[PDB]
C-alpha cells in the first residue's frame, strides 16, 4: 500500500521540517563502537539511519567514508554485522535503511538478504550501483519482503532515465550530487510526489537548513564519520546541530 | 568487419546467455548518460564507411597490420612434436594487441566531440597505445597506473610521458590494475561530459565487452585465414592468455563456429592456485558484479574483492570479461591456470629457441601451448596468440635468470 | 626473378669506380681465406632461388615484412608544408632494419657450416638482431660492444643476454662502435676456421659492403612501390641517416636510376662539426683505408683515427661505407650533418605529433627531412627511412627532456 | 737486381745462423728513449730493426705492443719520428725497415713516404694489412726507391695466395703465426728461395734457437717491449740472449 518510510516523511511535513538522514558505516572504528554511534544518532535526533556496508572497492565514496570502511574491513567487519546494527537501531526506536554496493547482496543472495534485512527490522535498501535496468531480482525481493527501494538520480540523468528511476523507487529518491541540487529535486517533483533526499557534503547546521527549504530529506554521512573520528561526544553535538537545521524550514 | 554484428552478441542491455545474465551495466546512474552516449556513438560509427576507412587506413599504414603467423618449428620438440604457430601481435606498433582496440576507441572519441581521453593500464601496453593514439589525434590524455606497476613496468611509464600523456600513479588497494581501474572510473564519473574512457580489456559495462572484442576480432579473422593458407586446414586448438580477456576473445571469435577447434584460455596462477597469491579468476573465483559487469571474480564469502598476484602485470587482475564467463558456461572455451614459474620457463625457452622475447603475459600462453602440444601429440596444429613483446619485462626476466 | 648483378656492383676485387677506387680489401692475409670463402658462398647463394625463398619466408612470417609507409601529416608544417612519408622499419622484429641483413647473413652462415657467429654492435640493434637469428638457427653467438655503449644502450645488452648470446664489453680506445669492431676483428682472425663474422653495416672489406646492401635493398624496393601507390608518383627525395651506411644504402638503391629523385644522407654532427665532438665523416673527413675498405674517415694529419662523438650510439662512428663514398664523389647522393640538438628536437616532435618514438639514429633523418622540406617547399614528397624504434633510447630521451633529474 | 736485405741473410747463412730481427715501436716510452733503445738493439746484435709506426687502431697487435703504442701516441709521436728513428739506426751502423699499417702511408703519400724512407736509409717496408691485391701503388714506389717489400703469409693461406704473396715480396716473407710455423716455412720454401722470417711470440733464447733451425730470420717484438718497459739494461741482456739463440755454430 504505502512505503515503509512514508509515515516518517509524513511526520516531518506535519512538523514543517525535513527528515534528518544520517549515515554511518558498520565496523568503524570497530563493530561495537559503530553500533554505539548509530544508537547515539537515534538519540540525537536522526529520523532515518543509513547503515553502510563496507566494501573493498568503493568507487563512489569520498576519502572520509572510503578510508573508514577500509579501516572497518581491516578490523574484520562482516556483512552480518550490518544486520546486527539494523536490529540494534530498531530496538533503540530508530528507523534504519541499509546502503550497500550490489555485489555483497549478490553474494549473500538477493532474496535471502532482503528477508534477513526485513527480519532485522530494516525498512529499505539504498543501491548506489544498481540501476533499475538490472534490478529485476531486487524489485521482486523488495515487494515480497515489503522493503523500500531507494535508487539514485544524478544531475546528468537523462529525462527518460530520471522518470524510469523515480517510477522504480519506493520510500524516497536519493538525489546524489552550484544550483544543480534544487534543479535535480525539481525534475523529480515534476513527475512524482515521492520524497526526495539530498546528499551534498553537508557539514553545518546552515547547510542542512538550506537544503531543507526544498528537499524532503537531508543526507549527512561524511561529516558524521569525521565527527565520530574525533569522538562520540563530537558526533552527538554535530547531530544535534543538524537536527535543528532541518527544522529551519 | 565491424559493420556486421555477430550471432554471439548480447541483448540491448549487454547481457550474454539470456537468463544467465553475464554482462550488463552494474554502474551508478551518474555514468549512464555517457555510457548510453558511447553506446549510441559506437552503433552509429561501426556502420559508417568513413569511420571504417579511417580505422583500416591506420591499421595498415600506422599499426602494421596484418601481423604475421609464424610456425615456431624449434618449439615442436618441447611441445610433444605438435606444430606451434605464433600470431605475432608483438610486431604491432607499440608492441602489443592493445593498439587495435585503442585506434577504434580513439577515433570514436574524436567523433563524439570528447576533448579528453583517460585510461587505466597494468602492464603499460594499453597506456602506451592510448598515449600513442592521443598524440596522433591531438587529444588530452591521462593514464592511471598502480604504483606497483609503475615500478615493474617503468619502461612503459617513460614511453607514455615521452608521448605527452599524463601518468597518475595509484596508491590505493593493491596498487595494481584493478586499483587503476577504480581511479579512472572516479575520473570518468566526475568529467563524463567531456571525457572519453578508453578501456583496455574486454570487460566493464556494456558496450565495452562487445566493442573491445569487435576491435580485436581482426586478430582471429587474420589468423583463421593465415592458418588455412599455411597449414592447409583449421587448427586443432587456438590458445591465448586471459587477463581481462581482450587478446583471447579477439583471436577466439573467428573460430567460435568451427566445432573441431579447441579454444583454451590460460590465466595467471602466480605462486600457485592453492597459495592465495594468484590471479586465476575462472579456476578459483565465482560469479559476481564487479567493474560494471556480471562475470567471474576472485571474492571472499561476503563478496569482497580478493587482491590478485602475478609476476605479469597485465594478468594481475582478479576479474575477467563477461563474454568469457558465457563461453565457459557454454563449454565452448576451457580456462586453465599457468604459474609464474611455468610462464618464465616458456619465456626463456622462446628466447633461446625462436629469438622472440615475449611479454610475460604472452609467455603464459606459450607455456600452456607447450602443455597442450604434449596432450594433443605429434602433428597437431596449435595457434598461439603472442600478444606482446617483452622489452618492458627485460629487467624482470634478467633478474629471474641471473643475467644482471 | 632476382635483382641480377646490376651496374652499381663493384668489380671482383670489391672496388667502386675503378680498379683502385673505393672499397677493396684492406685486411691482413690471415683473413683472406675466410673472406674469399664468404665471398664465394655469397656469390653462389645470391643467385639461388631456394636461398632467396628461405630469406623471403623468414622476412614475411618471422620479421613481419613488408613494413608500411606512413604519411606523417602532422609533421608537414615543420617541414615547409612538404609531405613526409615514413618507411616504418621500426616495426620490424627486434625493432630496426638490422634484422634484414642478419637474416641473410645467418642463413649464409648456416649454409657454410659455421657453428659460431660473432658481431659488433653500437646501438645494440645489430647485436640483438644477430643474437635473435643465432637463437632461431641454433648458432653460438658472441657480441662485442663498447663499454660506453653498454651503459647508454643497456636495454639491448639484457635483450642479447636473454637470447643466449655472450656480450663482451670493450674497453679499448673510445669504448664505442669502432672499438667493438676492432675487438670482433681480433676474434675473427683467431677463429677464422669456424666462426662467421656477421657485420652490421655497409662497410668493411669486400664482400660486406655489397652483401649488406643487397640484404637491405628490400627497403627501397618496397618503398618505391608504396610511394607510387600513395602519392601517385616517385618522390622528390629519399632521405636516411648514415652511420656505416646500411639503412641508407638499403632505401637509396631502388631509386639510384630515378634521376629526378634527390638522395640525402644525414650524418651525426654531435655538438657541432666545428667542436671536434662529432661523427660527420663526409663533412669533416677525408679518404683513407679504415676497417678493411678505402672510404672517408675522420683522421688527423698522420692518418690516426679521430674518435667520434654522438648522442646516438648507432651513428657514433668515424668511418662510412665505401659505396656511399662512390655515390658522393659521383654526385648522386648528398651528405649533410645533423647535430644532437637537431636530432633530439625531431625525436620529440615525432613523439608528440605522430605517436612514434624513434631511434635517436632515425631522429637524425627526420630532422634532416624537416630542413629538406623547407628547402623543397609545399607539396614536396620526401620519403624518410625510419630505421628503428626508440625503446633503447627511452632513458636517454627522458633525461634530455627533463623527465628525470 | 738484388734485394736490399739479401746481403744480410747471405751473411747470416754463411755464418750458420739466422738473422735476428728486432721490433720496437717509435716513441715508447718516448721519442728519445725509443731511439736510444733502437740504437741499443743495433749494439746488442740485432741484424735488422723493425721500426714500428704507432697506429690508433692496431687490430693485429697483441696487448703488449697495443699498450706501448697507445702510450707513444699519448706522448705525441708522429710518423716523421719513425723516419728520424730510421736515420739514427742508419747512423749507428744498423739496418732498418719500417712496419706500419697502411693508412698512415696513404695519408703521407705512398711515393713520398717511399722516397723519404729510402733517403733516411730505410731498406724496406712490412705491410701487415696491405695484401698484394691492393699494392699497385706500393709496388711502383718500391721499385722506384729500391725498398724491399715484406708481405705476410699465414697458416691459413691458400696455395694460390701463398704463391702470389711470395712472388710479390722482396727481401723476406713474414711467416706470421704448435707445428704450424715450420710447415708454413716449408710451404714457402717449396715455391721460392726468398728468406723467411718467423714471428712466434719469442721470449727466450731457447725459443729463438728452435725457430733458427728452419727459418732464415727470427722476429722478436713483444718481448723487446716488455724488456724495455723494465729498463734499457734488461733490453740489452735479452737481445744478447736472443742473438745467441739464432746462432747454431
Ligand atoms: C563498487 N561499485 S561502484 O563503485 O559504483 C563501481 C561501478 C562500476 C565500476 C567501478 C566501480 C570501477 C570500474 N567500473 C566500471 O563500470 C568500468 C569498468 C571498466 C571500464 C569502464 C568502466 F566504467
Ligand atoms: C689497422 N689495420 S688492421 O689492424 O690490420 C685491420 C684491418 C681490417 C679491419 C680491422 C683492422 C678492424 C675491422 N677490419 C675489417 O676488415 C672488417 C670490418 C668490418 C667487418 C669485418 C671486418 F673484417
Ligand atoms: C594490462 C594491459 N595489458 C594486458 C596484456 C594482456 C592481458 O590482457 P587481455 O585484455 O586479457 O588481452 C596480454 N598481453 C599483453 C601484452 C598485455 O599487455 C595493459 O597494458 O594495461
Ligand atoms: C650500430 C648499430 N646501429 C646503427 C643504426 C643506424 C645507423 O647504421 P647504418 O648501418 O648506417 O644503418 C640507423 N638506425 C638504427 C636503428 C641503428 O641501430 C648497432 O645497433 O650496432
Ligand atoms: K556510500
Ligand atoms: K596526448
Ligand atoms: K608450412
Ligand atoms: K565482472
Ligand atoms: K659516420
Amino acid at each position: 500500500e504505502a512505503s515503509r518510510l512514508g509515515p516518517v516523511f509524513d511526520s516531518c511535513r506535519a512538523n514543517n521540517r525535513a527528515a534528518l538522514i544520517g549515515y554511518l558505516p558498520t565496523g568503524y572504528p570497530d563493530v561495537p563502537a559503530s553500533v554505539a554511534a548509530m544508537t547515539a544518532l537515534v538519540e540525537s535526533g536522526c529520523d532515518i539511519i543509513e547503515v553502510g556496508v563496507p566494501y573493498s572497492d568503493p568507487g563512489m565514496d569520498g576519502p572520509t567514508i572510503a578510508r573508514a570502511t577500509e579501516a572497518a574491513l581491516r578490523g574484520g567487519v562482516r556483512v552480518r554485522d550490518t544486520l546486527a546494527a539494523v536490529e540494534a537501531i530498531s530496538i533503540a526506536g530508530g528507523r534504519a535503511v541499509v546502503m550497500t554496493y550490489w555485489n555483497p547482496v549478490l553474494r549473500y543472495g538477493v532474496d535471502a538478504f532482503a528477508r534477513d534485512l526485513a527480519a532485522a527490522g530494516g525498512l529499505g535498501l539504498i543501491t548506489p550501483d544498481l540501476i533499475p535496468d538490472e534490478a529485476q531480482q531486487w524489485l521482486a525481493a523488495s515487494e515480497e519482503h515489503r522493503l523500500d527501494r531507494i535508487f539514485l538520480v544524478a544531475p546528468s540523468s537523462t529525462p527518460e532515465r530520471l522518470a524510469a528511476t523515480v517510477e522504480a523507487s519506493r520510500g524516497f529518491v536519493y538525489a546524489a550530487s552550484s544550483q544543480a541540487a534544487p534543479e535535480l529535486v525539481g525534475r523529480v517533483k515534476a513527475v512524482s510526489d515521492i520524497p526526495v533526499g539530498v546528499g551534498l557534503g553537508v557539514r553545518s547546521r546552515a547547510q542542512a537548513a538550506q537544503i531543507a527549504q526544498y528537499a524532503d530529506g537531508v543526507i549527512v554521512g561524511s561529516a558524521l564519520v569525521t565527527a565520530l573520528t574525533e569522538g562520540l561526544p563530537r558526533l552527538r553535538a554535530l547531530t544535534g546541530e543538524l537536527a535543528a537545521g532541518v527544522r529551519l524550514g | 568487419a565491424i559493420a556486421e554484428p555477430t550471432s554471439h552478441d548480447p541483448d540491448s542491455g549487454g547481457h550474454f546467455g539470456g537468463p544467465s545474465g553475464w554482462g550488463g551495466r552494474y554502474v551508478p546512474e551518474a555514468l549512464m548518460a555517457v555510457i548510453e552516449e558511447v553506446t549510441a556513438a559506437y552503433q552509429k560509427e561501426r556502420v559508417s564507411q568513413d569511420f571504417l576507412d579511417d580505422l583500416d587506413r591506420l591499421q595498415a599504414n600506422y599499426a602494421g597490420r596484418p601481423s604475421p603467423l609464424y610456425e615456431a618449428t624449434r618449439l615442436s620438440q618441447h611441445a610433444g612434436s605438435a606444430r606451434i604457430f605464433l600470431k605475432r601481435e608483438d610486431l604491432n606498433h607499440t608492441g602489443s594487441h592493445k593498439i587495435n582496440n585503442v585506434l577504434g576507441q580513439a577515433l570514436l572519441a574524436r567523433r563524439m566531440g570528447k576533448t579528453r581521453v583517460i585510461a587505466e593500464t597494468g602492464a603499460g601496453q594499453h597506456g602506451v597505445a592510448t598515449a600513442t593514439a592521443c598524440a596522433l589525434l591531438g587529444l588530452d590524455c591521462v593514464i592511471y597506473m598502480g604504483g606497483i606497476d609503475t615500478a615493474r613496468q617503468a619502461l612503459n611509464v617513460a614511453r607514455m610521458r615521452l608521448l605527452g600523456a599524463e601518468v597518475v600513479a595509484v596508491q590505493t588497494g593493491s596498487k595494481t590494475l584493478k586499483d587503476a581501474i577504480n581511479e579512472a572510473f572516479r575520473d570518468w564519473v566526475a568529467n563524463a561530459d567531456n571525457t572519453y574512457y578508453c578501456f583496455g580489456t574486454a570487460a566493464g559495462p556494456h558496450p565495452f565487452p562487445t566493442m573491445v572484442r569487435d576491435f580485436q576480432r581482426i586478430i582471429g579473422m587474420e589468423a583463421r585465414v593465415q592458418i588455412q593458407g599455411q597449414a592447409g586446414r583449421l587448427p586443432d586448438a587456438v590458445v591465448a592468455c586471459v587477463g581481462g580477456g581482450s587478446n583471447a576473445i579477439g583471436i577466439f571469435h573467428a573460430f567460435l563456429d568451427d566445432p573441431g577447434v579447441r579454444l583454451v584460455g590460460f590465466e595467471a596462477a602466480g605462486d600457485g592456485v592453492e597459495t592465495g597469491r594468484h590471479a586465476a579468476t575462472f579456476t578459483a573465483g565465482s560469479p559476481g558484479a564487479f567493474h560494471g559487469s556480471f562475470s567471474y571474480l576472485l571474492q571472499d564469502e561476503d563478496g569482497q574483492t580478493i587482491e590478485s598476484h602475478s609476476i605479469s602485470a597485465g594478468l594481475d587482475y582478479p576479474g575477467v570479461g563477461p563474454e568469457h564467463a558465457w563461453l565457459k558456461e557454454a563449454g565452448r572455451v576451457d580456462y586453465r591456470p599457468i604459474t609464474d614459474s611455468e610462464a618464465m620457463d616458456a619465456f626463456g625457452l622462446l628466447c633461446r629457441m625462436e629469438g622472440i622475447i615475449p611479454a610475460i603475459e604472452s609467455a603464459h600462453a606459450v607455456a600452456g601451448a607447450l602443455k597442450l602440444g604434449v596432450e594433443l601429440g605429434r602433428g597437431a596444429v596449435i595457434v598461439v596468440n603472442l600478444s606482446g613483446r617483452g622489452d618492458k619485462d627485460v629487467e624482470t626476466a634478467a633478474k629471474w635468470f641471473g643475467l644482471l
